[PDB]
Formats: C-alpha cells, structure tokens, sequence
C-alpha cells in the first residue's frame, strides 16, 4: 500500500514488482516460505532502490543483493550483530 | 390464444396497436420467461415502456435478485418489445383473434 | 549563394518545419479549420511533388 | 440540366488574365498574432500548476467546464474563435516564425 | 384516415383566415385520430396548463399524431396525417435556427425569453398554441438539463437549488437562448429518475477491473488538455472521499476475454437503456432548408 | 430522388469497364445536392492518419446512402432509397450474406478493386450483418481498452486471440488501433469516456439511491443499494477502511460531476447503436448481389 501511494520515475516496471509483492501468500509447511520471500525481498528492495532514485545494478542475469537501504555504518553493524546471534 | 394475451385497458381506444412482450422471472432456479402478446391504446414506445416497468416492477427486483445471487452468470436483460402493427377495437372476437391486422414488423426492442 | 539564412527554419527537423507542415501537424493534433498563412511555405509533399 | 462540354483547340495560351483594378483590403493589416493555444488546443504541460500560470500570464482562457462543444473542440478542428463583438478593421490576419 | 377535418365553432373573420392562410405546411399535433374533430381538440390549448409541469406537457405532447395543414376553405382545415417515408415539407413557426442534415424532435413551447405571446390565431376564449418543431441536439440538450435539474433538486434548500438552476435554465443554440418554464419534480420524472439510477449502478457493477482504471493509466501516461479536465473531477472525487493519494493501477491479473466481451455487451445494454431516456425518437429529418430558414422539406412521417 | 455524380478528370475506357462492375452498390453523400461532383464520393473525403475509424462512423450517422443506378460516360446516376420499397445491392465487404439477415454499414479499415484517380480514390463501406458488426464493434473497443499495456505477454496473447475474427468463410485481420505505441484520438477520447463513466457510476449512485428513497422506497431501491454495498465491500478490501462518503456535498461540484457524466455518455451512442439499413430478402446465386428493403 505504501508502494501504491508513492510516485516513483516510472510505473511500469515498479508496477509488476508491485504486482510480485502482492502474491506474497505462504502455506502450513516452510519449505516454501524461506523461498518466496526471497522474492518478495528482492521486490522490496527494488522498490526501495527506485524510490529514492539510486542507481540498482543490471548485469545480465544478475541479482540484487538483499541489503538494508539508508542505514548508519554502525547501526548495520549492530543490527548483524543481532542477526548472527540469531544465527 | 386466450392465456397469452393480456392487457391494462377497457380496451376502448380506437387505435389498438399490438406488442410482444416476453420478461425474464429469475424466482425460478434457471429462469420462467413469461411470454406475452399485448395490446395497448398508446403508441409511442418510451411511455409504453414506462408504463410496462410500472406493471412489471416485480421482475425488475428478481432481476437485480439474480444479480446479487450470482455474479459470475451474466444476467442477459429483463425483456424486449416489439410491435407487430395495429387494429381495431371492434376487431377483437371472443381464443381471442383478429380479422384485420395492419403488419408493421418492428425491431426487438429491449428494456429493463 | 549562401547555406541558409535561418538556421532554425530550413532543416527538415527543426521547430518550425514540425510546427508549420501539414503533415506534422497531424502527428500532433492540430485545429483544421485555422488557416496558417505560413504553411505554403514549410510543407515537403504539396512543394516537392 | 444542359450538360455542356467544351475543348480547347490551343496550341498554347490563348487567354490571358490581367489584375487590373484594387477597391479595397478585406483584411486586417493588424499586428494581432495568429494564437497557438487554439490551433494546438490539447497540448498543455504536465504540471497543473505551471500550465494554470502560464494560461493566466498569457490571457489566454482554459476550458471553463467539460461541455460537448468543448469535446468537439478538441478532437475536431471547430470555430474556436467565438469572434469579436466589434469589427472596424475587417478580418484579421498574422502567424509567427523563429 | 389520411385525411382529417376539423370545422371551428365560431365565425372567422377575414383576419382570421389571413392568419390561417399563413399556416399551410406547419405542423398540428392531434391526439385523437379521429376523422372529424372540433376545433377545441386542435393543436395543444387544451392541454396547456401551467403551475403543472413541463415533463406532463413533454410527456403527454410524446403520445399526440401529428399533420400537416393544407386547404383552408373557412369552417374547415382539412388536416393530412403524413405516412411513413414520404417526402413532406414543414414550416417552423418557432424561432428555431435550421440546417440541412439534420434530424428533428418536436418539443413543448419553451418560451423565447421577451415573453412576446404571440398566438397566431385569434377566438374568443382558444389559442392555437404550437409544439416546438427542434434538431435533435437541443432536444437532447433540453431532456439532459431537464434529468440534472430533477436529480440535483431532491432534498435541497431554496437558495443553493435557486443559484443553481437559474444558471441550468439559460440554454444556448446558434445565437438563440431559451429558458424551461414549469420544471417542477412530477411522477413521471421521478420514475425515470429511478430507472436512471438502476441503469447507473448497474453500468457500475458490470464493469471489469480495467476498464475502471483506464482513466488512471492515462492520468499516469499522456497530458491532454481533456485528460486534465477529467482528471480535476476525478481527483476531485477521490479526495472528497479519502484524504489519501490516488493509487497507480496494478496489472491485469485475471485476463480471459470471453468475459470481457460479455462484460462490454451487458455495459451496452444497459448504457442504451440509460441513453434512450434523454434522447427522443426523431420525427422529421430534413432535406434542404429555406435560406430564411422559414421551411424546409422532411422525409419522415408524423 | 437522383443524383448526377460528374468527373472532371479523363475517364479511361478500362475504367468504364472497372465501374460498371459497380451497377449498384452503396455510396454515402455528405448533403443531398441534386447535381455533385465527384469529390464527395465515397469516403476518400475522410481520410487520413489521425482519425481513424470512429470519427468515419460518427460521420456516417448524418450522412445520406444513396444507390448507382446506370452508368453515363461522364455522369453516374445515384438514386437516393427510400423507405419501404426494396432494391438489389451488392455485397461489397467481405463476408457473405444469407437470408433474413439485418445489414448494418461500417467503414472498411481493412479493405486493401477500387476507381482509381490522380488523388481521388473511391471506397466503399462494408455492408455487414448486424451481429457481426457489433461483434467487431464490442472486439474494437476492447481492443483499444487494452491499448496501453501491451508491453506484457499474455495481454499480448489476448489481443492477439481478439485479433482475429470467427465467422463464416472468414479470418479478418482487424487492424490495431494502437500504432506505435500511441493511439489514435478518437478511440483515445471513446475509451477514456468509457472509463469515466465507469467511475462516475460507482461515485454517484451511493449518493443517488440515498437521495432517492426519501420517496416510495420498493425493494429495487433496497437490493440496488446491497449491491452497491457488495461493489464498495469487494473494491475496498485491499484497501484501508472505507472510502467513507460525506454527506454534506457542495452543489457545483455535483453539478459538474453529473453533467460530465451525461455529456461523456452523449459521445458513445456512436458506438452503443447500430444503424440497420437494408433487411435482405431473396439472395443471387454465389452471394454476390441481392435484393433488400431498405429500412431506414
């Protein structure tokens, strides 16, 4: 809903990933839901790469790094910090 | 035919123009079209129409009843007219037939 | 004996060449009925054919 | 209906046509340049804003309200101009070039 | 049958007959389709009535036959019902403009604006009032202003309904302008203002999921200057309603054009249902046209 | 009624022969002028990139048909039908006729043996059935609904399963109203109006049934306004809580909200309606002329 309401350069493009967003729906096993929200992050973070108008990479057959996006360097490191001691 | 004909007059216009009528009654499970021949005074289409969905308002709501009950069928109309010519109001005779009959093969003419 | 006197009428793409031909005019959706008194000028297919 | 038909027997021109004579000038001679926003009337920019300014600093009138001649305005070429009230100099007459 | 006589009752003066001399080729309406009729069933005096309403004279006027007058012989006027098809010539007595190719309505008599109550014809307590011979556009015009006026006028103060109508009133066609006397919110205009708006939710429910976001796509696309003018009102609407912004459309998700198509054909009959009520059926179109614009010949019946 | 249609041009012999081939077929004429010339025959006066097709059809209400009769060395006969009697006419589009079938006229878009000039051309409208033409017509318009996104693949696959037409003895390519990713005007204006009245049907009548049922209130307002709830209650499911409409609108604004919606729905009786024209009886032999009555 946030991406709906924000105007991005284009719409298309930020539109099927919108529209790839919009099918983030899981089942009762697992297996399935640490895969598709690979793509929903992939989705999220282009989103928030073409909403602020930064420069994403296209490589042919590349993909986009599942990254935090406008963080400070130490709070990066702190928030990998608690992730690995999830880990 | 006695059962299909039908009017709202006294039948003392001078000018009896004729009209198919058929509706749509969804109170039935599929539907029960009830088939009309028609009579009437008036000639001009729109006023005969308004008059007709002022007698016919209870097919009307079973209409929009089989629209609310079912949206993926696609309810087709509600019913459609069409004059076939004009008499006399003497030439009637009691099944009800006509000895004369001015043909005027009008268009189907829908209406909800 | 010059090239040209206007640089930005002449050349088949500059402003007025696509503001004043007729056949320009139609990839954009002109007002037929006004009568530009420029345009007997700047068409290519009434003056070269 | 008489349908006549006729042939020229010419090997060259035969008739010859003079102007001869003025009377008078059924033109403006004005200065009163031919307006853009009618004989390109839908194009408009694509900030409201701006276009709302520049149709205010320019005299030239929007669309008022969304009417059937307005529709016809904009997809036919129509009589756009709603002439003037008063016309002691006759027709009127200019374009423009860069 | 073709043929109608109507006799008058009383004596005609010589004025009386140089005004109806005047009027071969004009146009009567009749409702009774008799043979021989008096004078008191003749044109539209007998139904006009103000202070009742404009839509009972526009309904009542729908169902009246017409004719045409020719042979005036004094005690009688020997009315012609035209038949279907044949090529028939009509003098317009109301101050209408004409133009060829066109296609006529017949409407109640909307008065000019001066008020100059010209009757034409002279008795003692009977007029011979006539029924507005007009092109199709203004009569369309005229029906639309009529259903605008009926629906916005429902559950609404004297003052704004006043400051309203009195601009919805004033019409304009080709340098003229008319004005519609006896408004008023009848039986007949409320019925037709209930089938409108079935036959309006319905054209809203029988909508797909892209046809509804259209008008948005090309809000997102293309700058005309009547994509704005759409748009205003639209946007006007939505922030009425909410006080978020006006969502991008998304993709089509469920494309299967069968349905699409039928989508489209219940659109387009319930869409001619919601346009027959404004547009009336037309009763005379025009060949050529007088240069005065005092007659003109017409291929249609009456 | 008659019509002399003259040529100034030369009038090769060969041509002759080309036209009359053309013994009766339909022609439209701008205005109904007894003697005419022969540049508004046809419609080569209509023409171009920009407009298209709609404005061919909304230029075809107003303008009379008329029939070639004989044929002068330099004045065509056209003969202006009337209503009742009948005429033979030719079949001059591209599907075949049968028996009983209402014809309805169209603007040949696709038309690709025609009189040829200098720089007149003679064309012909497609007499068609009127089913089919309101298929085409139905198929037309979506077709120029779905213009703006063709950039995905299975809305690629839909148009071009819309592209073609079933009929008998018939594949028509229909030709994209799109072109170069733009579209032309008068579809552009069709389809947007379309749009907006879509919407204006959905914003209005939940005012309008609660303005309208301060009076008698039968159960068509009662299940009118239900399904007005389940339009709003499957619309605004995605969405935050409810659009939530006021009550307490200003009059001007709702002035123009609905004579908007009636001036929009004024440009699409063009393309809601079809204009019958001829009721064919007894076909020829091959089905390429036939006799018909001209309802009109």
């Amino acid at each position: 809903r946030r991406g709906y309401t924000y105007p991005f350069g284009d719409r298309g493009k930020a539109r099927d990933h919108l529209a790839v967003l919009d099918r983030t729906e899981f089942d009762t096993d697992v297996r399935h839901d640490a895969e598709i929200v690979e793509r929903a992050l992939v989705s999220a973070v282009i989103l928030a790469k073409m909403s602020v108008r930064e420069t994403l990479v296209t490589a042919i057959g590349q993909t986009e790094p599942i990254a935090f996006v406008h963080l400070k360097d130490t709070e990066v490191q702190r928030i990998e910090e608690n992730l690995e001691g999830v880990r | 035919p006695k059962d299909m004909y039908l009017t709202w007059e006294e039948t003392r216009g001078r000018l009896q123009y004729v009209y198919l009528i058929i509706v749509y009654d969804y109170d039935g499970p599929e539907t029960r079209p009830g088939i009309y021949v028609l009579t009437s005074s008036i000639a001009h289409w729109q006023t005969l129409v308004d008059v007709a969905r002022g007698k016919f308002a209870r097919e009307r709501c079973s209409f929009v009843n089989r629209r609310i009950t079912r949206p993926r069928q696609i309810p087709l109309c509600t019913g459609v007219i069409q004059k076939l010519g004009w008499c006399l109001a003497d030439d009637i005779h009691t099944v009800v037939r006509l000895d004369n009959f001015s043909v005027e093969l009008g268009d189907f003419r829908e209406f909800v | 004996f010059a090239a040209t006197h206007n640089p930005w009428a002449s050349q088949a793409g500059c402003l007025s060449d696509v503001l004043y031909n007729t056949r320009h005019r139609e990839r954009l959706g002109y007002n037929s009925k006004f009568y530009s008194p420029c345009a007997q000028y700047f068409n290519t297919e009434e003056i070269i054919a | 209906t008489q349908n006549i038909n006729t042939v020229d027997m010419g090997l060259g021109y035969t008739s010859n046509t003079c102007v001869a004579y003025v009377n008078r000038v059924r033109t403006d001679m004005g200065v009163r340049v031919q307006d853009l926003f009618r004989v390109f009337p839908m194009n408009v920019y694509r900030h409201d804003e701006v276009d709302r300014w520049i149709r205010h600093a320019a005299g030239v009138e929007r669309p008022q309200l969304l009417d059937t001649e307005t529709i016809s305005m904009l997809t036919f070429g129509s009589m756009s101009e709603r002439n003037a009230a008063a016309t002691v100099h006759g027709q009127k007459a200019a374009c423009e070039l860069i | 049958e073709a043929n109608i006589f109507c006799t008058f009752d009383h004596k005609l003066s010589i004025a009386d007959v140089g005004k109806l001399t005047k009027l071969v080729a004009a146009v009567v309406p009749i409702p009774q389709r008799l043979h021989l009729i008096k004078h008191y069933q003749l044109g539209l005096h007998q139904f006009v009535d103000h202070t009742r309403g404009y839509v009972r004279l526009r309904g009542l006027l729908r169902n009246m036959t017409l004719t045409l007058m020719r042979r005036v012989e004094g005690n009688q006027i020997l009315l012609h019902v035209p038949t279907h098809g044949l090529l028939y010539t009509v003098l317009n007595t109301g101050p209408v403009t004409w133009e060829k190719g066109d296609a006529l309505c017949v409407l109640p008599p909307l008065f000019h604006g001066p008020l100059a109550r010209e009757n034409l014809l002279t008795l003692g307590q009977w007029e011979l009032v006539l029924p507005w011979i007009v092109p199709m556009p203004l009569a369309l015009e005229i029906n639309q202003r009529l259903l605008i006026m009926g629906l916005f006028s429902l559950d609404r103060s004297y003052e704004e309904v006043k400051a309203a109508v009195q601009q919805l009133q004033t019409i304009t066609f080709r340098d003229a302008t008319f004005t519609i006397p006896d408004p008023v919110i009848d039986q007949h205009l409320l019925i037709d203002m209930k089938t409108a708006c079935l036959s309006m939710s319905m054209v809203a429910n029988l909508a797909s999921e892209l046809t509804m976001t259209y008008v948005r796509k090309l809000a997102l696309e293309d700058s005309s200057m009547l994509l704005v003018k759409c748009q205003e009102l639209l946007m006007r609407l939505d922030r009425e309603r909410s006080v978020g912004e006006p969502r991008t459309p998304a993709r089509p998700q469920h494309v299967s054009p069968d349905d699409e198509i039928a989508r489209l054909s219940a659109l387009f009959v319930m869409l001619r249902q919601l346009d027959d009520l404004i547009r009336e059926q037309v009763v005379f179109t025009v060949c050529d046209v007088s240069p005065d614009n005092k007659s003109a010949t017409c291929i249609f019946k009456g």
